[PDB]
RNA sequence: UAAGGUGAUAUGAACCGUUAUAACCGGCGAUUUCCGAAUGGGGAAACCCAGUGUGUUUCGACACACUAUCAUUAACUGAAUCCAUAGGUUAAUGAGGCGAACCGGGGGAACUGAAACAUCUAAGUACCCCGAGGAAAAGAAAUCAACCGAGAUUCCCCCAGUAGCGGCGAGCGAACGGGGAGCAGCCCAGAGCCUGAAUCAGUGUGUGUGUUAGUGGAAGCGUCUGGAAAGGCGCGCGAUACAGGGUGACAGCCCCGUACACAAAAAUGCACAUGCUGUGAGCUCGAUGAGUAGGGCGGGACACGUGGUAUCCUGUCUGAAUAUGGGGGGACCAUCCUCCAAGGCUAAAUACUCCUGACUGACCGAUAGUGAACCAGUACCGUGAGGGAAAGGCGAAAAGAAC
RNA sequence: CGAAGGUGUGCUGUGAGGCAUGCUGGAGGUAUCAGAAGUGCGAAUGCUGACAUAAGUAACGAUAAAGCGGGUGAAAAGCCCGCUCGCCGGAAGACCAAGGGUUCCUGUCCAACGUUAAUCGGGGCAGGGUGAGUCGACCCCUAAGGCGAGGCCGAAAGGCG
């Protein structure tokens, strides 16, 4: 990733930020209810939204 | 009151006990740990758009985070926020 | 505070010697006094903490001249 | 019988706080000599 | 820049098992490795209710210094020494005792 | 750069990666809550409350931005008062706070010494305050010398505990001259002529070269003891590498290194070169620092304590000459020699170490060395400023003792 | 094939000391001749730590007071249940503020803490528990007093307003 997303819109990306703050909001309801098996998605889906914030601010900025 | 981005960060867990359930089969009421600084309305618009059942009234407190010794140091918990949230009587889920 | 706004002249320390030599700490103020000048050239009275000395400064080179000192000083008046 | 420290949060930390050393040349002072001596506690706080 | 890796046989130099060889299973940063069959210990493993599992005599491999080891020359049959040098574009290691890539 | 990884106590869980978006290292970016100068107002730090402008497939409050003071500048405004000036608003730009030592300056003790004590000492020390820089300050003679000459400042060695000062007590303590480190000289007080002509700074580009990651880096095997070999014994080999460390006992040749040889996409230091905005070059004819020098009174500084006391600064009162002039040569006068005050700038040799890297020690080795080898400026004490500990070692490996 | 250190012994030196060696120990030591000192301890009401003594002595904190049956438990005068007895009752009851800060409730455990035992506890561990338009704070308003744009004053710092 970082490439896959670089080259969306900023239409889109809003769209997929959208997308993964709820996906990161039912992850955190199933490993508060310890439903949760895969632990390690949560910091993942973190990441993801980390890099798609990343490139709203670089297309932004210029 | 609301915009999504900051609903979806509102709402963190269910919270689980004697209290809690009670509380829903009582007087169908749910209850969570929302974000600290998070206010009535953010949690009823929030419970009211992702759990997408409707709202009578929101009622919160926080609660002190208990501090517990280690020989010569301590260390604390954090304090967080409880919110009593009543479902309209058609109850739902 | 007590200074000369033309010279610069502001309390110095030094002693008082008795006869018998012991000092003690003193100071010597200048001989301030608030004066107000006719300036001509403002149409106005502009009145300055001088020292004695300093009014004999002015009567010399000219209030419009030491005036002029004030402002590249930075100084107002 | 009655002892010398009789607590008051308000007046505690009117003569000691943290904005009462910071209202006075000396009582920043305070603080500076605290900090290069590396106190966890500046002050009194919250 | 390391010398002895994952899945290299290599012939024990030092300690109670010197002259053995085998497969290195897995190479540690602290500068320790576990091979196969090597450096053996039974621990008495305690039990643990969790799972209801009873103690045993377990037999497991224990790490090794690495520079108790040497890579394995199979084509002359005996311990020697990594170096490195590029072929290709590529850093490669090879034998020094007779100058053969790895 | 890589075949291993997701920092520690600290496992486990769920996972990432293996020839190149795992991880790790370095350059440059992004994000960076709240308090704190804290700066929208307030405040008992990490909290309370606003104004204006923007946004609402819901245009609610919630969200986002701006709004402190001071200084310089500009625009618009604008009294007493006719013009003016003060005042007022807004904008641009700057400052603010923190922090080791060294550094310039404003103030400035006492214990103590004098075998008491006041002049004197301690000492312009401790401390308080202001301000600056990589250094600061000082600096191109109104300086010395001594009839020969020297040629700014700063620092070092002598001169010398000398000459002197001194209840001539206790103490204080030069300079001339000599040997050295380093060396550099300029501008204004002004108009013309030639005119962007040397110089500096901010800064683009270039090459060079440092720094911030890295890359390669020689050569040992048998035997004995032993739990283990680096030890003993045998025979080899590398060395511009036998500095050091680690490895189951003491290793040039097992590992990391070391000698030597190398390397940067990116940012940055410093250097020559070069473009740029600005600065002005050399020439001729000028000009030559006044409440100043000097003086009376009171103090201070000069090694020099008022002394026969020159020189310097000045709180107070005064007050010149103008190169046919003026200062100094330790009271003062003549002669002679020397220099040119009342404008400014200037690198080096000098002072320091919060910090970064490398290396070293007839320095310590857990009551020592930091207060602190360890989650220590902690626990604890104190209203507070502030005070302030104790506390290292299983083993090679947890094989940390199943039953 | 056993260094330093520890503990014995034998010999030796006038002595401070030396050497040899048994045991302990388990990785270091260092002749000789020189070189440099944080170089020798019984006292300083010395400093730090450790351990004696008095001594199994005093004491166990209001003279309001206990007795029994049953239970839990390895153990019960003290905890739980029950019946009695006694004490306070303008308090020794209840409720606020200040101050504290989880001590609250439940389960579980008892080493240390509890001046005794402890199954109990304000002790250890884990989990739970604090729900507001109208109760308080914030908020609006001011008191003493504080701060204070400009300003007045002051060597600087600052003082006053
Ligand atoms: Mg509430
Ligand atoms: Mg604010
Ligand atoms: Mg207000
Ligand atoms: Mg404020
Ligand atoms: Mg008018
Ligand atoms: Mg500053
Ligand atoms: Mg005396
Ligand atoms: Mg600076
Ligand atoms: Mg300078
Ligand atoms: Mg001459
Ligand atoms: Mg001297
Ligand atoms: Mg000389
Ligand atoms: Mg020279
Ligand atoms: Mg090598
Ligand atoms: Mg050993
Ligand atoms: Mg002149
Ligand atoms: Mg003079
Ligand atoms: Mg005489
Ligand atoms: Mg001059
Ligand atoms: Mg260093
Ligand atoms: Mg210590
Ligand atoms: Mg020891
Ligand atoms: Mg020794
Ligand atoms: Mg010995
Ligand atoms: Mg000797
Ligand atoms: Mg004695
Ligand atoms: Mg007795
Ligand atoms: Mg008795
Ligand atoms: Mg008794
Ligand atoms: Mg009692
Ligand atoms: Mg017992
Ligand atoms: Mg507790
Ligand atoms: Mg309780
Ligand atoms: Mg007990
Ligand atoms: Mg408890
Ligand atoms: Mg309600
Ligand atoms: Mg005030
Ligand atoms: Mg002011």
């Amino acid at each position: 990733k970082a490439k896959e997303l670089r080259e969306k819109s900023v239409e889109e990306l809003n769209t997929e930020l959208l997308n993964l703050l709820r996906e990161q909001f039912n992850l955190r309801m199933q490993a508060a209810s310890g439903q949760l098996q895969q632990s390690h998605l949560l910091k993942q889906v973190r990441r993801d939204v980390a890099r798609v914030k990343t490139l709203l601010n670089e297309k932004a900025g210029a | 009151m609301i915009r999504e981005e900051r609903l979806l960060k509102v709402l963190r867990a269910p919270h689980v006990s004697e209290k809690a359930s009670t509380a829903m089969e009582k007087s169908n009421t749910i209850v969570l740990k929302v974000a600290k600084d998070a206010t009535k309305a953010e949690i009823k618009a929030a419970v009211q758009k992702l759990f997408e059942v409707e709202v009578e009234v929101v009622n919160t407190l926080v609660v002190k985070g208990k501090v517990k010794r280690h020989g010569q140091r301590i260390g604390r918990r954090s304090d967080w926020k409880k919110a009593y949230v009543t479902l309209k009587e058609g109850q739902n889920l | 505070s007590r200074v000369c706004q033309v010279t610069g002249k502001r309390p110095v320390t030094g002693n008082n010697r008795s006869h018998a030599l012991n000092a003690t700490k003193r100071r010597f103020l200048p001989n301030l006094h608030s004066h107000r000048f006719w300036v001509e050239s403002e149409k106005r009275f502009v009145t300055l903490r001088v020292s004695a000395k300093g009014m004999r400064v002015i009567d010399k080179k000219g209030i419009d001249t030491v005036l002029a000192e004030l402002r590249a000083r930075g100084e107002k008046y | 019988m009655k002892r010398t420290f009789q607590p008051s949060v308000l007046k505690r930390n009117r003569s000691h706080g943290f904005r009462a050393r910071m209202a006075t040349k000396n009582g920043r002072q305070v603080l500076a000599r605290r900090r290069a001596k590396g106190r966890a506690r500046l002050t009194v706080s919250k | 820049a390391a010398k002895i890796r994952r899945d290299d046989e290599v012939i024990v130099l030092t300690g109670k098992d010197k002259g053995k060889r085998g497969k290195v299973k897995n190479v540690l940063s602290s500068g320790k490795v576990i091979v196969e069959g090597i450096n053996l210990v039974k621990k008495h493993q305690k039990p643990v209710p969790a799972l209801n599992q009873p103690g045993g005599i377990v037999e497991k491999e224990a790490a090794i210094q690495v520079s108790n080891v040497a890579i394995f020359n199979a084509a002359t049959g005996k311990a020697d020494r990594v170096g490195f040098r590029f072929e290709d574009g590529k850093k490669v290691r090879f034998f020094k005792s007779n100058s053969e890539t790895i």
